[PDB]
């Protein structure tokens, strides 16, 4: 069903299934301790996953996918799918992380928590990477989706989906008027930022079972997500 | 898994 | 600089002229597998391989044009992604099997030996069947290991930021160039620049899950020392 | 560094 739909009803359905921006607790108090900073972006997290698992079921061809795939695949991809949306939210505040409208903050107090600040910078450089070559929303919202679908399927349908969102990258850039050389370097450009957010996971996931070795208690789901990476 | 119940419902 | 001004079959064959050579290992075939002798074997051939590998990388096209400071942050951040692509790339031709030396080609079963290798190991399978589908071409393999040399350490003034990306760029270019030549329309060229490149986010996975524990079986166990300043770069 | 020494030695 994913596959007979077109470039423009692909991004129109990617679109649609946009997660909302959720707020963070609005205690504030100010500077945190890395308990409360970790309290915040967890409780956060947790709200924001129960979000995408219904994002994910609305993306082209997720739920043609078996119940052990669906999981799988958001099982393996949640923190990179968090991350590249606190990435795209952060574009125009640069040099400032935003986690949510009322919780924006700068690399400094990314050292509240022990580093943490390591993970600002790979961070803030990423959204900094979006902000130079001007990425929209409609490439976000593809890169997204790509990253739900390929980030796990390697632990043929998927692929199938994945050379569609590829041919709907491109017809997004020969919308914009690049050429053809243009094209398939900035599509190289998109696709070699996905390593990095992937490197950026897996950093911040092995901090997060090192986190639960007790600062913050975490929820069921938060640990379930995690406990999936071993 | 609690997974399992978000994605059916 | 210089590396701006080749062309795509100028740095092809710049890259196939740099590839470095097939190591063997010291496995006696006449043994039994433990744990801790597999690793030591794999130690050793690694420790070996990336003596070839920095050697290598001043031969990858505007890596030398980059500081001393700048060099040694890529290698860090990437020896492990080029020693596992460079392993899959040896084992395409060998279904179920992982071709670490010539004379050293072990299967899963083999790879349960060491504790929290399976995992890996079946990744690392996986990805050579990837490229066994795909049909990855030589010419291919060398492109997307200098674009893992260059790219994965450059997210981490300096005009040099931006040199980098103008060698990946004409490193895409490449690419196209050989998938056009091998006849692929265009459609086909994009989707088939993707996939390669979409496996590399595997590959990084795959480094970040192998660093993990060798700086966990670093406690304990026998590691040379060039391997271990460069292990140390992770954690 | 053995690294730093090898990329220019
Ligand atoms: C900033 C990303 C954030 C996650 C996040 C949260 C909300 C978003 O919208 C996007 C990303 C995150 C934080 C807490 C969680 O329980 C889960 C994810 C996160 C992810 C992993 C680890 C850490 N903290 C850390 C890092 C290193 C050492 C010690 C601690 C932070
Ligand atoms: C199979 C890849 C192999 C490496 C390799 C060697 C040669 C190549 O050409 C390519 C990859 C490797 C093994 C040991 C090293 O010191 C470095 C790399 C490797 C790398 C990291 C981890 C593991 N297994 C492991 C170790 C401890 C605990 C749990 C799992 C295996």
């Amino acid at each position: 069903l994913a596959l007979s739909l077109t470039a423009d009803q692909m991004v129109s359905a990617l679109l649609d299934a946009e997660p909302p921006i959720l707020y963070s607790e609005y205690d504030p108090t100010r500077p945190f301790s890395e308990a409360s900073m970790m309290g915040l972006l967890t409780n956060l997290a947790d709200r924001e996953l129960v979000h995408m698992i219904n994002w994910a079921k609305r993306v082209p061809g997720f739920v043609d996918l078996t119940l052990h795939d669906q999981v799988h695949l958001l099982e393996c991809a949640w923190l990179e799918i968090l991350m590249i949306g606190l990435v795209w939210r952060s574009m125009e505040h640069p040099g400032k992380l935003l986690f949510a409208p009322n919780l924006l903050l700068d690399r400094n107090q990314g050292k509240c928590v022990e580093g943490m600040v390591e993970i600002f910078d790979m961070l803030l450089a990423t959204s900094s990477r979006f902000r130079m070559m001007n990425l929209q929303g409609e490439e976000f919202v593809c890169l997204k989706s790509i990253i739900l679908l390929n980030s796990g399927v390697y632990t043929d349908h998927i692929h199938r989906v994945l050379d569609k969102i590829t041919d709907t990258l491109i017809h997004l850039m020969a919308k914009a008027g690049l050429t053809l050389q243009q094209q398939h370097q900035r599509l190289a450009q998109l696709l070699l930022i996905l390593s990095h957010i992937r490197h950026m996971s897996n950093k911040g996931m092995e901090h997060l079972y090192s986190m639960k070795c007790n600062v913050v208690p975490l929820s069921d789901l938060l640990l379930e997500m995690l406990d999936a990476h071993r | 898994k609690i997974l399992h119940r978000l994605l059916q419902d």
